RNA sequence: GGAGGCAGCAGUUAGGAAUCUUCCGCAAUGGGCGCAAGCCUGACGGAGCGACGCCGCUUGGAGGAAGAAGCCCUUCGGGGUGUAAACUCCUGAACCCGGGACGAAACCCCCGACGAGGGGACUGACGGUACCGGGGUAAUAGCGCCGGCCAACUCCGUGCCAGCAGCCGCGGUAAUACGGAGGGCGCGAGCGUUACCCGGAUUCACUGGGCGUAAAGGGCGUGUAGGCGGCCUGGGGCGUCCCAUGUGAAAGA
């Protein structure tokens, strides 16, 4: 634009969006998985993914993934959803994070630990 | 922080002769005379040409781990001599150099880095007659350094101070081995230390 | 200081009041070009002594009505109704940018 | 003994029946860190040939960089295609401020205080091509004062 | 009225105080009209205790009441002593 | 008619410059001439002179080059590089003693139309004055 | 018929991913009342809890094998962990003993005049705390990552499964990308994760971008507001530039 076009109109500040109505803009959520289930990735990946409905305190009810070897989730376990996206699963914005309410942490897990929320493992 | 573990470990990998260990990593033994090559299964395999990042990482790496000192003490003491007058790289050496745990090893009240650390921590070294315990204390031009009169006859000090008869402490400092004095005279000019380092590499680790 | 502005009648529809209008340019904070902005301001004149088009100092003042807190100081020229004319084609042209 | 430093090496291809037929270029600078830097593109069938051969150009592709005290005498930018460099000198502590195809060929030319920034695209070899043609066109207060006269 | 007083600086288990005048009704370490001296009461320098005492005597003169505690304070650096 | 005669008038300069005209001829004002005698004090043309087209006021400008070079493309290289106007009808720019530009790091020239006159950048800072800055060279 | 309004300090309860003691003291500073003594002061000064944040400090130091064992790799000679340990000396966090603050000199009292000025008395929550002296024990280490960006690789298990994932994408039986081991890199009382802001993003472009074919010239005139306006001389001095001066509180930088 000429300046005089950018004196009358200016510039449109860019304006962003959310990939995580997860509301407030919280950092996580309390949910109850609604259904426990397995899905199929998108093309190229082929599996039998572990994912939650889950019914969140913040009014909406969303799909989570559940990450980790192995899980213990069933129809009214409780939950903290996390946020991050799964590239493979189609409006599955959100995971869960083991280690807390009632999803349990993954057994035998000895890398990487706290991802996972699984203990330190005793070196009797 | 000062690490804690295996050093003339890192004596190589940097792949250049630290003195962790001050009198050890002078005999047939700093492993940078036996095992020069990096630690760990691989170290003794083909060297991959570093990536830039790598370059500058070891060069920062380097200096740091001479010093004994933890990243963010590091980065602290280097955002400070950007801040500061002129040239960033030679005052940012000053200001590592300044330290009183390091002053304590160039005075060779200390045969170690890590020992003058160990040194200053326990009461032994006093600056200008009232006795100071941290290893990050910063020396002025005019300080006298001194052994504190209750540690005078160690049997550590007096070895250490014995080996500091012949020798001369670097041009910016002054000793008084009889009397276990010393002065911190001026800051170290960039070529009063021999540094295995190329101090501009690490600016430019921090530029990113 | 009372704040003094200059600036045109381009009203006297009222009692003992002109409206004046008074152009103004400042730099644009972000693109720097001067700008021209106006306002309006009721303005006593307790002697019905100006007419449209006089160009007139305004100076602050206490309050005479809500909207007045300017008397009119004096008169720098008379019958500008060219400046006058400028306003009213701007005001006129409203009438077509409605639905 | 000019350093060298190899900035980019990738694989083209090209088309023939039955089969995609490969090619490879190297990208590398050549420089004395003291005011003289070369660049060269080189293409063979295989990857050292390339770089032999970027290493024969570039010695036959070099700069007057006119330095002074390791920056650079004043601000350039340069287009080249629609890539875009600039420079700017730095005062000593600075450090060489740049991507790393511009780093290499600073570097070589014996900078050491310089700032940069790759605008525009930031295809390497369009960036090295307009580095260079940045310091190409630096000039010392002394070129410029000779320049006009009388 | 208006007051000569002690504003509180530093920082725990160090005070340092400003001597600041200042309406009675601010808060303590609020806004104030002026500051004339600062005081240290543990004396960890010298120059502990500092007064402008030729502004102090403007304020007194035009009614500002000294807390107990800064009076003491002025006093020692002679706003009061008049030859 | 004409929106910016100065803006113009470098655009003259560059334009007769990158095809190493020996002059160049320019409608004639006095502004424009104070303009020209700094670019010629400062040794980016040879100088002008006053004259008359067809019964009309211009100033044919002398522009100066380097040596010829060697290699493919033998064209000298050009004194004036590059010739910039900065305030123009649409943007005016003023700026006062303390934020002058310094251009091309010394080896520039900017120009400012001041209270004073016509000044560089050098004898404006030293004559403690701001003003309109028209242009910048190098 | 009455009573009530914690968005005062604490605290409860609910909501929430999530946020403290129903603490000590008016000794200080400040406030209200009083001639004063003094009263009141959840302002305040302190203590407590929380790695929430920043700064500092420790978990040893010097010696110690062509190099134990275990464990990993192995081309079955070795190689790695590693001077790391064991081991010898040395120092002595914590602990325990003794001593022990500054912060507090006023108000008041007496001489002087109930002024200035000189002299006297009381007063400490924090706290038996900080700190000083004397004894004195080798004394917590973990977290993330090692396909590229990105610093750091081998073996086993697995076989589009289990799983990873920020993007490219990894996984189909030799996977440096899954899981474990050893080994490494990076930080270190922390390390990661998620969320949000700026950066990178010259990707709203004033600095500093564009529209023939990539997104972008209005289907074309006419024209209102508006924006912009050739050459010369004078007046004004609004823009503009200069100087002085006021203001730009403190804190922060
Ligand atoms: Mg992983
Ligand atoms: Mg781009
Ligand atoms: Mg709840
Ligand atoms: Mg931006
Ligand atoms: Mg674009
Ligand atoms: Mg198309
Ligand atoms: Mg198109
Ligand atoms: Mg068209
Ligand atoms: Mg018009």
């Amino acid at each position: 634009p000429t300046i005089n076009q950018l004196v009358r109109k200016g510039r449109e500040k860019v304006r962003k969006k959310s990939k995580v109505p997860a509301l407030k803009g919280a950092p996580f959520r309390r949910g109850v998985c609604t259904v426990v289930r397995t899905v199929t990735p998108k093309k190229p990946n082929s599996a039998l993914r572990k994912v939650a409905k889950v019914r969140l305190t913040s009014g909406y009810e969303v799909t989570a993934y559940i990450p980790g070897e192995g899980h213990n989730l069933q129809e009214h376990s409780v939950v903290l959803i996390r946020g991050g996206r799964v590239k493979d699963l189609p409006g599955v914005r959100y995971h869960i994070v083991r280690g807390v309410y009632d999803a349990a942490g993954v057994k035998d897990r000895k890398k990487s630990r706290s991802k996972y929320g699984t203990k330190k493992p005793k070196e009797a | 922080g000062r690490y804690i573990g295996p050093v003339c470990r890192l004596c190589r990998r940097e792949g250049v002769k630290l003195y962790l260990k001050g009198e050890r990593c002078y005999s047939p033994k700093c492993a940078m005379e036996r095992r020069p090559y990096p630690p760990g299964q691989h170290g003794q395999k083909r060297a991959r040409r570093p990536s830039d990042y790598a370059v500058r990482l070891r060069e920062k790496q380097k200096l740091r781990r001479i010093y004994g000192i933890s990243e963010r003490q590091f980065r602290n003491l280097f955002e400070e001599a950007s801040k500061k007058k002129g040239v960033t790289g030679s005052v940012f050496l000053g200001l590592l150099e300044s330290r009183l745990d390091n002053v304590v090893y160039r005075l060779g009240f200390a045969v170690s880095r890590r020992q003058a650390r160990q040194l200053v921590r326990h009461g032994h070294i006093t600056v200008n007659g009232r006795r100071v315990d941290l290893p990050s204390y910063r020396v002025r031009p005019g300080d006298e350094i001194a052994v504190a009169e209750k540690s005078r006859n160690l049997e550590l000090i007096r070895q250490n101070l014995e080996a500091m008869k012949g020798r001369k402490v670097g041009p910016w400092l002054s000793l008084d081995v009889e009397g276990m004095k010393g002065k911190f005279l001026r800051l170290p000019d960039r070529e009063d230390l021999a540094l295995p380092v190329n101090e501009q590499l690490v600016i430019e680790f921090y530029s990113r | 200081p009372k704040k003094v502005l200059t600036g045109v009648v381009v009203s006297d529809k009222m009692q003992k009041t002109v409206t004046v209008l008074v152009e103004r340019q400042f730099p644009h904070p972000l693109y720097g070009k001067v700008i021209k902005r106006s306002k309006k301001y009721l303005a006593h004149d307790p002697e019905e002594k100006y007419k449209l088009g006089d160009v007139v100092e305004i100076i602050e003042s206490r309050p005479i009505s809500k909207r007045k807190r300017f008397r009119v100081l004096r008169l720098v020229e008379s019958g500008r109704m060219d400046l006058v004319e400028k306003y009213l084609i701007r005001r006129q042209n409203y009438e077509s940018l409605s639905k | 003994d000019f350093e060298e430093k190899m900035i980019l090496i990738r694989r083209t291809a090209r088309m023939q029946a039955g089969g995609r037929r490969f090619r490879f270029g190297a990208l590398v600078v050549v420089g004395d860190r003291q005011g003289r830097v070369g660049l060269g593109f080189g293409k063979a069938p295989e990857v050292p040939l390339a770089v032999q051969k970027a290493g024969y150009y570039a010695r036959r592709n070099m700069v007057e960089v006119p330095l002074q005290n390791g920056t650079i005498p004043h601000e350039i930018e340069v287009e080249f295609g629609a890539s875009k460099i600039v420079l700017k000198p730095a005062a000593p502590g600075t450090g060489v401020i740049a991507g790393a195809v511009p780093r290499a060929i600073l570097e070589l030319a014996g900078v050491t205080d310089i700032l940069t920034k790759e605008l525009g695209s930031r295809n390497p070899i369009n960036i090295a091509y307009a580095t260079m043609e940045a310091l190409r066109q630096l000039r010392t207060k002394a070129d410029v004062e000779r320049l006009r006269k009388g | 009225m208006v007051k000569i007083r002690l504003a509180r600086f530093g920082s725990k288990h160090n005070p340092h105080y400003r001597i600041v005048v200042t309406d009675a009704r601010r808060k303590r370490d609020g806004k104030y009209i002026e500051k004339i001296g600062y005081y240290d009461p543990r004396k960890t320098t010298p120059d502990w205790l500092k007064v402008d005492v030729e502004r102090a005597r403007y304020w007194l003169s035009v009614g500002a009441q000294p807390t107990d505690t800064a009076r003491r304070l002025l006093r020692q650096a002679g706003v009061f002593r008049q030859e | 008619m004409l929106t910016d005669p100065i803006a113009d008038m470098l655009t003259r300069i560059r334009n007769a410059t990158r095809v190493y005209k020996e002059s160049t001829d320019v409608p004639a004002s006095r502004f424009k001439e104070e303009i020209l005698r700094i670019l010629a004090r400062e040794g980016f043309i040879k100088g002008y002179e006053r004259v008359d087209v067809d019964g009309k006021p211009y100033l044919r400008v002398y522009l100066k080059y380097g040596p010829r070079r060697q290699g493919p493309d033998p064209r000298p290289e050009q004194v004036i590089h590059h010739i910039r106007r900065i305030s123009k009808p649409g943007r005016r720019v003023y700026v006062g003693v303390k934020e002058i530009p310094r251009v091309r790091r010394g080896l520039g020239i900017a120009i400012l139309s001041t209270s004073k006159g016509v000044l560089t950048d050098r004898e404006a800072r030293k004559l403690g004055v701001g003003g309109e800055l028209i242009c910048e060279v190098w």
